RNA sequence: UUAUUGGAGGUAGAGCACUGUUUGGACGAGGGGCCCCGGGUUACCGAAUUCAGACAAACUCCGAAUGCCAAUUAAUUUAACUUGGGAGUCAGAACAUGGGUGAUAAGGUCCGUGUUCGAAAGGGAAACAGCCCAGACCACCAGCUAAGGUCCCAAAAU
RNA sequence: UAAUAGCUCACUAGUCGAGUGACACUGCGCCGAAAAUGUACCGGGGCUAAACAUAUUACCGAAGCUGUGGAUUGUCCUUUG
RNA sequence: CUGGGGCGGUCGCCUCCUAAAAGGUAACGGAGGCGCUCAAAGGUUCCCUCAGAAUGGUUGGAAAUCAUUCAUAGAGUGUAA
RNA sequence: UUGGCACCUCGAUGUCGGCUCAUCGCAUCCUGGGGCUGUAGUCGGUCCCAAGGGUUGGGCUGUUCGCCCAUUAAAGCGGUA
RNA sequence: CUGGUGACUAUAGCAAGGAGGUCACACCUGUUCCCAUGCCGAACACAGAAGUUAAGCUCCUUAGCGUCGAUGGUAGUCGAACUUACGUUCCGCUAGAGUAGAACGUUGCCAGG
């Protein structure tokens, strides 16, 4: 289990980013989501990382 | 006829790169012994020895466990950098 | 200058991919020629168009190498 | 230096990124001389460097170029506005990325050979450097 | 009309680099040209005979 | 949207297995100029064969990553379609990338992809629609940070 | 020089009293470098670091995020908030 | 229509490439065809498998036709690819 | 310079030469300073520094250009819509 | 084991050498009627079994050609970070060629022994 924080924002990202972006959950920058460790949102994170900042 | 050798386990476009630019060059050793190995060797040892005992002369190979005789099937060389940039030990018969 | 013309395209190619249900009738692959050959429930047109014949499930298949086949199989 | 025939005479203009598909390995003679960047090499140029290195040798001398231009290249009409086709041809390329071998030579001392393949790339729009056979 | 547009012989600097009336001798050039439609369209016009 | 599975397709690469191109050799298949029916040649070599090295948008024995199409699957998400009312738009621009044209010129032109601008203010780039960071309901003499920076102009390390 | 001739280099021997060369890959830099109103491509002062590279710690810094209060429109709770 | 207009060229359809491995994709970008033909060159049932080279052989590239062996496709597929 | 692009200007940015008035650049025509010379000397060739000042009057042509007469230390190349 | 007949990407094939036969299959004897060849019983088809393993067929061995083919490494590349350099740096996938090597087929149903 593990939170998510969307550290780095979308306004100069392709429209694949931010989808996944919206599937996490977040919605604003320096937001958190909770959720698990499903290899699903592993995928989620892999495209994502570099936005994104992960805590467990 | 003699090079002492490293095993390797993984490795990347960074790890591998950063022993190629130290001198460490990579290669495999197969054939009719072992199965396979993956094997860091010196670039200078190498290069001595084999200027020693020829293109296609015998050597003896440590690779932690004892010597295999072994000799050389293929090298890729890099140049514009005059360097080598992977070796095939092929481990041959008795 | 004397060129400068091309026809329509016709989009040809895959029209419903594999392990997809299919009804009857459907085309599946537009084509010229035995790019890919039938299968079972398949039938080839005049025009080498492939068409289901019955309702079912897609599976392009081999058939030796430098041919493929298409098999619209029946489900339960 | 040109081919006899060839099917197309207006072809897109080559890529120039990368490194050579071949051509790397000194294969025939002693000597050679090796690209260090990329550039298009011409019939004019290498018809310059091959007579550059011919003189400088007495008949005693054997060359091996290693590249032909296949590619043509084309140029338009002077003072003509853009568009309405593409133009005649004016030429013939060869494509050379780092790496390759330009010319090989044989039958002279490193020290003749040096110094007609240093007269040679004073002659092409690239950097060279001087090669040896491997082991 | 092919003579309308280009230079005339022994035109030295000035006038050379005058570059304003380009529009002027094309336009003109455009009028010769029409009149060549013109007589192509009455050679069309005209009763074909075998 | 991702994970997994499957699938169509012939790109970058690479390669010469066909199509055309091409280097240097070994033979040659027999011609040609010239000498005297035949026989010669410091020569073209049309070719055939073969060894080695090479070229290709309209060559491919081969063949990626990506992207795409779906799934009796799982997760996260919250959109999708239909019917009707009402519109506007059909001058687009720069940047990055893959490519054409051009001169591997253009703040060039035309396509694919993506972002921004348009219609978007704020911080940096001296100033500077499109670059980088970032998306303003309002107030606050409160705080943490990004990009970018810390000698003075000019806030923060001489 | 007219050939001569003159004179040197190589090649060596003698003094010394420690280093001395030639090959290659690299990093940073040097000239190449001449334009038209006025220094005139660090923004300026000015810098031999206040530059460059590498590693680390602090900090400033937006109308971003947070804190506090307020308006509006929705959703979940909820009688009332 | 159009890298001003004009001339030149083009206007409809078909096939390749550009076209970036779905499809689609532009330019006065590159190469070519079409405005038909066939009462069989259709339908069906039976059977057959080519081109090219070497060799042998009259009128001789033995290229006409023949015989054999090789040859998996380089022939042919009415007609562009 | 001959060109490409067509970003500014179409509810107006007025052409070529000449006259008047200058100004900057230097890739220096002269004068100045030097190296080399296949520089004996006078004259020259060439190249480096140098932009302080100076750098002609007429004939033909609307002409700039150009040719010519006669001079001059020299009769400069260009930017400035 | 032989024969028939399906299935699998030639790992199955090509090539060379060798071997066997009246129980199969073959070659083989002839045109007798069915039937047939831009001409011939070569082929097709039929009445056959005197004859022969030569050939076709099948079996054994060999890795010369073909086919298949790792690991490792490489080119390339989605994505990201730097910068405009005919680019670099990090991650993930991942060739092609080749190298070692695999392989001179394996099964399924049926009739015979
Ligand atoms: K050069
Ligand atoms: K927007
Ligand atoms: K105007
Ligand atoms: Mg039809
Ligand atoms: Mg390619
Ligand atoms: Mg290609
Ligand atoms: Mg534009
Ligand atoms: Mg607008
Ligand atoms: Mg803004
Ligand atoms: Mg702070
Ligand atoms: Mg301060
Ligand atoms: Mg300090
Ligand atoms: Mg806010
Ligand atoms: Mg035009
Ligand atoms: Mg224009
Ligand atoms: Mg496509
Ligand atoms: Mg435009
Ligand atoms: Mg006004
Ligand atoms: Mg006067």
């Amino acid at each position: 289990k593990l939170q998510i924080t969307l550290t780095r924002s979308v306004i100069g990202r392709p429209e694949t980013q931010r989808k996944t972006v919206e599937a996490l959950g977040l919605k604003k920058t320096n937001s958190s989501v909770v959720v698990e460790d499903n290899p699903a949102i592993r995928g989620q994170i892999n495209k994502v990382k570099h936005l994104v900042t992960v805590e467990e | 006829s003699l090079k002492s050798i490293i095993r390797q386990g993984k490795q990347t476009r960074s790890d591998l790169k950063q022993l190629r630019k130290s001198g460490k060059v990579p290669a495999v050793v197969y054939g009719y012994g072992t199965k396979n190995v993956s094997v860091k060797v010196d670039e200078v040892e190498f290069i001595k020895v084999i200027r020693e005992v020829g293109r296609n002369g015998v050597i003896e190979l440590g690779v932690g466990s004892k010597t295999i005789k072994v000799m050389v099937a293929d090298y890729q060389f890099d140049p514009l950098k005059n360097q080598i940039t992977h070796i095939d030990f092929l481990a041959i018969n008795m | 200058t004397k060129n400068g013309r091309d026809s329509e395209s016709k989009r040809l190619g895959a029209k419903r991919a594999d392990g997809q249900f299919v009804t009857g009738g459907s085309i599946l692959y537009r084509q010229r020629g035995t790019k890919i050959y039938p299968g079972e429930n398949v039938g080839r047109g005049g025009d080498d168009t492939l068409f289901a014949k019955i309702d079912g499930v897609v599976k392009f298949e081999r058939k030796g190498r430098d041919k493929k086949q298409v098999s619209v199989y029946a489900v339960a | 230096l040109l081919p006899k025939r060839v099917k197309y005479r207006r072809q897109h203009r080559p890529k120039t990124t990368g490194r050579s598909k071949g051509g790397n390995y000194v294969t025939f003679g002693e000597f050679g001389l090796q690209a260090t960047t990329t550039s298009w090499i011409t019939s004019r140029q290498i018809e310059s460097a091959r007579i550059a290195m011919t003189r400088y040798m007495k008949r005693g001398g054997k060359v091996w170029i290693k590249i032909f231009p296949h590619t043509p290249y084309t140029k338009k009409p002077l003072e003509v506005r853009m568009g309405a086709g593409k133009g005649a041809v004016e030429g013939w390329i060869a494509v050379v990325k780092p790496g390759r071998i330009l010319f090989e030579v044989a039958g002279v001392s490193e020290e003749v050979a040096r110094e007609a393949l240093r007269l040679a790339s004073h002659k092409l729009p690239v950097k060279t450097k001087f090669v040896k056979r491997e082991e | 009309a092919q003579r309308a547009t280009k230079k005339p012989k022994n035109l030295s600097s000035s006038e050379g680099k005058i570059k304003v009336t380009k529009p002027y001798f094309a336009s003109k050039q455009k009028k010769l040209r029409k009149t060549v439609k013109s007589l192509e369209t009455r050679l069309e016009k005209l009763e074909r005979v075998e």
